[PDB]
C-alpha cells in the first residue's frame, strides 16, 4: 500500500519535520493514518497525530474507532508494515519497530483482517 | 483538540 502522504511530501521534508518532532516532544510519537486501498468504512477527517508514547495501540484503535464514528458492532483493523499491530504494545513500542526512515510510524485501517 | 503543524495532539487517559 501507498500511502496519500507520503506521494504528497519528499522524502527529505518529512525526515526533516519527523526528527524535529522526536526531538520537540520525546514522550510522543507521529503517526500517518490513513485508510487501506480497497476498504469499505468510514473516511477519517484527520490523518496526522502526535500520541504519547504509553498509548496502547488498543487506546489508539478506540480513539480512531470514535473519529470514524464506527458503531462497536463494526470491524476496525490496524496494518503495520503488512502485519496487524499487537493491541497490548504501546504506540512508543509499536513506533520503535516499525517507523519508516523519516521518523514517522505509518498506519493504514480497514474493515478487513486481510 | 489542539493541533500544532496540523498534527492532532492526543491525550494520554487515566
Amino acid at each position: 500500500m501507498k500511502f496519500v502522504y507520503k506521494e504528497e511530501h519528499p522524502f527529505e521534508k518529512r525526515r526533516s519535520e519527523g526528527e524535529k518532532i522526536r526531538k520537540k516532544y520525546p514522550d510522543r510519537v507521529p503517526v500517518i493514518v490513513e485508510k487501506a486501498p480497497k476498504a469499505r468504512i468510514g473516511d477519517l477527517d484527520k490523518k496526522k497525530y502526535l500520541v504519547p508514547s504509553d498509548l496502547t495501540v488498543g487506546q489508539f484503535y478506540f480513539l480512531i474507532r470514535k473519529r470514524i464514528h464506527l458503531r462497536a458492532e463494526d470491524a476496525l483493523f490496524f496494518f503495520v508494515n503488512n502485519v496487524i499491530p499487537p493491541t497490548s504494545a504501546t504506540m512508543g513500542q509499536l513506533y520503535q519497530e516499525h517507523h519508516e526512515e523519516d521518523f514517522f510510524l505509518y498506519i493504514a485501517y480497514s474493515d478487513e483482517s486481510v | 483538540g489542539s493541533e500544532v503543524d496540523g498534527w492532532l495532539i492526543i491525550d494520554l487517559p487515566d
